[PDB]
């Protein structure tokens, strides 16, 4: 990337599902012949395999993990909303993603937080 | 995209930069072989790159003009001393302590340098004043203030020899010869803190990279062959040279692994250093020119770059250029003073690059369609791609046809075109102005005989220079800067510099002298 | 078939008159165009690679940044030249 | 992984598009430019959203177009070591799975397939289970962390990415089913 | 004058250059020959003008 | 540059050899081309070093106390 | 090396232009291929001057110092006053 | 503008030739046969110029 960076925000692929969807239609109303350029509909496959978070609701889901706890990281609300670890010992899995391993009833509240 | 050079440090080399810029090691003294084949780890190795037709190179392979040419090396038996900084090497040491290497000057004093010569070191004279000074007061100790060691004097010969006067018995102080070794060794012990007091930076001038371990060896087409007549592929005296280096050092290995008597050793480090010296400087002082075989000596890199005929004047100072004539004046005052008669001729083989645009698709199209051999026709036509091609006959129709937006047709000169007109010498900026273009059939450039006084010309035999710019802007800066009438007064004396000269003065005294008188038929003609 | 010489005089009369870009074209553009690949550290000739279609510096090591600058082939050949010595020049790179 | 970020930059602008909007033509030129390419320091660039504002050219000699300076942004999938990835697994090949972790595919060696003895099909060519017959499907997607990132050049089809296999709570979902019946017997027992 | 090639290309060259050498001396290339020497406009007349325009032209 | 080329073209047309007489009341210097050249190249001391000496008050208009 | 045909256009078959012929520049006098060494041969022509023009007055055979052969052509051109003679 | 030095006025010219040999469309109806740079001449006397100048 060219020079100067100027920021960077972390968001969920449900987040980025409608994007490539912009794309999507922005190409085929302009009557290009592929859907979207190369290695763009690779990703909406994946994105599509857990399109399911409504990306809206994925970020309500991102900012209730903010204004739960303050060790948070939108990129870590990110995945937890991707991939739903409802599962106690999954949730464990993830916090040695992380560098260190908090409270569990932190991970009591991102159960209760994951169920919207 | 692009970036530009914005500045340039200069600093000296190392040993360890020299092994990591060359990509071979050149040992065996032949330069070439049978049927060329050049010969590994010969003097014009490919690996250094290619000059001729037909072969690649290793390092980065394409054709001969494809090869920008890359450095080799030649790892030296013992070290000697360079020819450029052999003063600065005798300062050094006649300045410098021998034991602890460091300056002989006392820590006051180091402080007050300290200070003074951060102080304003942007002017050089000042700088240089105080580098002497410093130089000086070392100098002038005998015993160093860090130990207490005789610092014996040293000497210094024109051809980079230094015998200091070594302790003898009874004080005699015997000239003791000293040797490239030791004086590195002296130079490395010496500190980097007090460094820029002896005018040097700890970072791209290393006192003991003054002294040569390894040296490079030029690109193959820095030092071109050029074949003769008989096919003798006479090279660079470059070559030679670096030929009689290997050969020599070659010589100086195998007599140093032997264990000879070491005066021969020393011969051949005198010999080797002697021819060091001429190839970094054929004409350094105190040495005797290496001839050729004809008796002419040899063109080393140092005059290679100096001279009116050297790399850094009259090579890029000054250049030989595209699109440009030269013949003689003859006068015509029938044209304005800003045209200049051209002759067809030339104006067949000069052309002026245009775009077709909407408005002079139609004119580009006929004159294509003209061909190369009428007057009002072009020579290539350039695709929007970037392929050039060449009209001719058997393609005249076809190209006219493919013409469209965003091609590119060399054309003829044609009327209105603006051209530069240069006479020399030049000495002044009216030497050179830009005319409108006129055509006419003989041979010889017209010029109107009023703009004679700036060019200083007469039509006795003088000859001009004719150049016609290729681009938009060259184009545009030509026809508002450089115009004829726009120099009418002179920058020297706010003057007119353009006027009438000869039979202009004495046809106006003979016009409006008392008593002259014209009849109708004069009037009118004469008007008209 | 060779060219006229445009000498050193010509050249100030043309810095005289104040015309930078047909003092361009006069010099460089028709004569000796040249393009060279640099490190952003060292300042040395970047080295490219046609095997390996990257440019690296063989001093250097590097090929986070090299940059392409344009040149004329007689500096390219002048530099050649002063590091045939056991001058180095560094070049400090600028982006217009 | 997916993420935004907001880089300024300087566009060329061509004489041609001078009767366009600036905004249009600087993305139409940055999709040329920056689109398809994976950044050593940054991921796959993927998409520029939208340039946030544009400001005035600078003609510079010589060229005649307008350099201006500009501020966008664009989404990047950012690939990141010892992280968990949920991607479609393919191409399965004597020595690595591969697995569609975005727009790059990444590669699991068969050793970190399983931790059992290292296997893998021959005639079927996806997977024979010497001991724990845990099998795995072209079709089906895993979940893997990372153990090495493959930085080569700024094109994506050289690079690759190693995901391991072996590390408790990956597997295929039929995989961490059983685990989770496992967990489920031991905290009821 | 402060650049080394600007003194190199008047007189003496070898001697300034290896001067220049030893002193580790910065050419900031600010003068015409510098300019000249690596093909870049110099900085007099119309090499020091700039220009700015804006892009939505209008064609009328 | 303009002043350069302003003070050097005319230099073509001085007369290197001058008079070489003073003649009755006056000092041979060097004139032309050496002049200009003295000059310019600021010698430590020119070749004909001759000063003008402007009287005071008195002794400027009587013959005798001049 | 082989330059256009129409260059070669009025030699005899032993090689040498025929007298008294017009040539108009880059017109090749004599003929002349030298062996490959610097399965081919080089072309080593001896032609006209690329912008002059005249006609052949006279070509001469000798056996030179050495023994070999040795061929001398001398091209005659009228030229009329015109603007620019001094 | 306010004054236009020799300078300038050539800067501009060179500028809007290059342009609209380049493929930029000209904002004033010309003769047909004309060079670019004269129709840049054109275009800068009629009074319609697109590029301004920045000054210290
Ligand atoms: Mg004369
Ligand atoms: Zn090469
Ligand atoms: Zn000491
Ligand atoms: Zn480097």
């Amino acid at each position: 990337i060219g020079r100067g960076k100027l920021g960077e925000k972390y968001i969920t692929i449900a987040e980025a599902k409608e994007l490539l969807l912009k794309r999507r239609e922005e190409e085929v109303k302009a009557g290009i012949e592929e859907p979207l350029y190369y290695e763009a509909r690779l990703a909406l496959e994946h994105a599509e395999r857990f399109a399911k978070l409504p990306a809206d609701k994925a970020k309500e889901a991102v900012e209730e993990l903010m204004n739960a706890f303050e060790w948070m990281s939108d990129r870590i609300a990110c995945k937890i909303v991707d991939i739903m670890p409802e599962d106690s010992m999954d949730l464990r899995v993830i916090f040695a993603k992380e560098e260190y391993q908090p409270t569990q009833e932190e991970m009591k509240q991102i159960l209760d937080i994951l169920d919207k | 995209m692009k970036k530009v050079i914005g500045s340039i440090e200069f600093g000296i080399l190392s040993p360890q930069e020299i092994r990591k810029m060359s990509a071979v090691e050149v040992t065996v003294p032949d330069t070439y072989d049978d049927d060329g084949y050049p010969i590994e780890g010969g003097v014009m190795d490919k690996r250094m790159g290619v000059i001729d037709p037909g072969l690649r190179c290793e390092t980065c392979g394409g054709r001969a003009g494809e090869c920008p040419g890359h450095f080799g090396h030649i790892e030296l038996a013992r070290p000697v001393i360079h020819v450029g900084f052999a003063k600065t090497i005798y300062r050094i040491l006649e300045s410098t302590c021998r034991e602890c290497g460091r300056i002989k000057l006392t820590d006051e004093e180091i402080e007050e340098y300290m200070k003074k010569i951060e102080l304003a070191r942007n002017r050089r004279s000042e700088f240089n004043e105080i580098i002497k000074e410093i130089h000086k007061k070392a100098k002038e100790r005998m015993v160093c203030p860090h130990c207490g060691a005789p610092q014996y004097p040293i000497k210094f010969e024109k051809p980079t020899i230094y015998w200091e006067i070594r302790k003898d018995e009874q004080g005699n102080e015997y000239r003791h010869r000293l040797m490239p070794t030791e004086v590195r060794d002296w130079l490395e012990k010496i500190p980097d803190k007090d460094l820029p007091l002896l005018g040097l930076d700890p970072e791209k001038s290393r006192p003991e990279w003054m002294v040569l371990t390894v040296l490079p060896v030029p690109p193959v087409t820095a030092r071109p062959s050029i074949t003769l007549e008989t096919g003798i592929r006479a090279e660079d005296d470059l070559t030679h040279k670096l030929v009689d280096i290997i050969r020599i050092n070659n010589r100086l290995k195998q007599n140093i692994e032997a264990g000879a008597p070491q005066l021969i050793i020393e011969d051949l480090w005198d010999l080797l250093q002697y021819h060091v010296t001429t190839y970094i400087n054929n004409e350094a002082p105190g040495v005797p020119p290496a001839k050729h075989k004809s008796g002419r000596p040899l063109k080393t890199l140092a005059q290679r770059l100096k001279g009116k005929e050297g790399r850094f004047r009259g090579n890029l100072s000054g250049k030989r250029v595209n699109f440009s004539a030269r013949t003689v004046i003859s006068p015509d005052p029938m044209i304005s003073i800003n045209e200049v008669g051209v002759p067809v001729e030339v104006a067949m083989e000069l052309t002026v690059p245009e775009k077709v645009t909407e408005f002079n698709i139609e004119r580009l199209r006929k004159m294509v369609l003209n061909g190369p051999d009428k007057y009002p026709g072009a020579n290539y036509v350039i695709d929007p791609e970037g392929r050039r091609r060449r009209i001719m006959d058997s393609n005249k129709e076809t190209l006219a046809n493919q013409l469209d937006i965003g091609w590119t047709v060399e054309r003829h000169l044609m009327d209105g075109d603006i051209v530069l007109f240069n006479r020399q010498p030049s000495l002044h900026r009216m030497s050179i102005m830009a005319h409108r273009v006129r055509v006419m059939p003989y041979r010889t450039f017209r010029l109107n005989l009023a703009v004679c006084p700036p060019y200083n010309a007469d039509f006795d035999g003088d000859e001009m220079n004719l150049h016609v710019p290729q681009t938009e802007e060259a184009q545009a800066e030509a026809r508002i800067l450089m115009e004829v009438q726009n120099h009418i007064i002179s920058p020297r004396y706010g003057g007119p510099i353009i006027g009438g000269i000869q039979d202009h003065i004495s046809g106006g005294y003979l016009l409006t002298r008392e008593g002259a008188y014209f009849t109708r038929d004069e009037v009118e003609q004469m008007l008209m | 078939e060779g060219g006229l010489r445009f000498g050193e005089m010509e050249r100030d009369v043309l810095v005289g008159h104040g015309a930078a870009m047909l003092l361009i074209e006069r010099l460089l553009e028709e004569s000796d165009k040249t393009e060279v690949w640099v490190c952003e550290n060292c300042g040395h000739i970047a080295l490219e690679d046609k095997r390996r279609r990257r440019v690296y510096c063989p001093v250097c090591g590097e090929e986070e940044r090299i940059s392409k600058v344009e040149m004329s082939y007689a500096f390219k050949l002048l530099l050649d030249e002063l590091k045939a010595m056991v001058i180095r020049p560094k070049l400090n790179l600028s982006e217009r | 992984m997916y993420k935004i970020v907001t880089v300024k930059d300087v566009v060329r602008i061509p004489p041609t598009m001078f009767t366009m909007d600036p905004k249009e033509a600087a993305k139409i030129i940055l999709r040329e430019t920056y689109e398809g390419t994976y950044d050593k320091d940054e991921g796959v660039i993927l998409s520029i959203l939208e340039v946030k504002d544009i400001k005035d050219g600078i003609i510079i000699p010589g060229d005649g177009a307008t350099y201006h300076e500009v501020v966008f942004d664009v989404l990047v999938w950012e690939p990141k070591i010892h992280e968990v990835v949920e991607g479609y697994v393919a191409d399965v090949m004597p020595f690595g799975a591969f697995i569609r972790i975005g727009p790059i595919d990444g590669l699991v060696h068969i050793s970190q397939l399983m931790d059992d003895y290292v296997v893998y099909d021959e005639r079927n060519k996806q997977f024979v289970g010497k001991e724990k017959k845990y099998l795995l499907k072209i079709g089906d997607l895993v979940r893997a962390r990372i153990i090495n990132i493959s930085a080569k050049s700024k094109v994506i089809r050289e690079n690759r990415i190693g995901l391991t296999m072996r590390q408790p709570g990956l597997g295929k979902f039929e995989w961490i089913e059983k685990e989770k019946k496992k967990e489920k017997e031991e905290g009821k027992k | 004058k402060s650049s080394v090639l600007a003194r190199a290309a008047f007189e003496i060259t070898v001697q300034h250059l290896f001067e220049a050498a030893e002193k580790g001396e910065v050419d900031n290339l600010n003068g015409v020959i510098e300019n000249v020497l690596i093909g870049q406009p110099v900085p007099v007349g119309t090499g020091m003008v700039k220009l700015t325009m804006k892009l939505p032209l209008r064609p009328q | 540059t303009v002043a350069a080329q302003s003070i050097g073209e005319p230099s073509t047309q001085m007369t290197l050899n001058t008079f070489h007489y003073a003649g009755v009341a006056e000092i041979n210097v060097t004139l032309g081309l050496p002049r200009i050249i003295e000059i310019v190249d600021a010698r430590k001391n020119p070749s004909t070093p001759m000063m003008t000496v402007y009287l005071d008050e008195e002794h400027r208009y009587d013959r005798a106390k001049a | 090396g082989y330059r256009g045909e129409k260059y070669y256009r009025n030699l005899d078959e032993d090689g040498l232009i025929f007298p008294e012929s017009k040539v108009e520049g880059k017109d090749v006098l004599v003929g002349r291929t030298s062996p490959p060494r610097f399965q081919e041969r080089r072309e080593t022509s001896v032609a006209v001057r690329p912008s002059e023009k005249g006609v052949v007055d006279k070509v001469i055979i000798t056996e030179t110092g050495d023994g070999t052969k040795l061929v001398k052509v001398t091209v005659r051109d009228l030229r009329i006053p015109e603007l620019g003679d001094k | 503008m306010f004054k236009y030095t020799r300078f300038e006025k050539a800067r501009i010219i060179g500028a809007r030739a290059l342009q609209i040999s380049m493929g930029a469309p000209v904002l004033i109806d010309v003769p047909p046969g004309i060079t670019p740079l004269e129709a840049a001449i054109l275009e800068f006397e009629k009074g319609v110029i697109p590029i301004t100048v920045i000054r210290p």
